[PDB]
């Protein structure tokens, strides 16, 4: 606060903050599926026969 | 009849900067502004000048307090109007107030 300093006998100063500092670096994920170059050959589920 | 003779109210005797500062004081009295003060030698808390002690001024008190503060902020530089500082009444001769605050970045004029 600023609590009552009067303009004859002004005083404190104030101070600059600061002071954080965090790293979180890698992550990764790669989920590979297959083609089934075999499969295409019968009907799916879909595709109404 | 009644002429308000209003004057001005320059505690200043100089073009000097009054520097301020805080300390703790154990006054035991009321005390006005414009009070000297000196450091007591056994708690070396900060108390109203006796005016015997030669050599113990120490500073200007700046803004009244008592004896319920704990920490006083009191001048500690600059000049000061001979006639603005309250002197305490032990002191009776003007040339050991006037010499009292000589050492420090206090003076008299």
């Amino acid at each position: 606060m600023a609590l009552y300093v009067s303009p004859i006998v002004s005083g404190e100063v104030i101070r600059s903050r600061g002071g954080s500092t965090s790293e979180f670096t890698p992550g990764y994920v790669k989920p590979k599926h297959e083609v089934n170059p075999q499969m295409t050959l019968r009907r799916l589920p879909d595709e109404d026969p | 009849t009644s002429k308000e003779t209003f004057t001005h109210y320059q505690p200043q005797g100089n073009s000097d900067p009054a520097h301020t500062a805080t300390a703790p004081g154990g006054l035991s009295a009321k005390a006005p502004a414009m009070t000297p003060l000196m450091l007591d030698t056994s708690s070396r808390k900060l108390v109203a000048w006796d005016g015997t002690t030669d050599g113990a001024a120490v500073g200007i008190l700046a803004v009244a307090a008592d004896q319920t503060s704990t920490t006083l902020t009191f001048y500690k530089s600059g000049t000061f109007r001979y006639e603005d500082v309250l002197w305490p009444e032990a002191a009776s001769d003007e040339t050991k107030k006037r010499t009292a605050f000589a050492g420090t970045a206090i003076s008299i004029v």
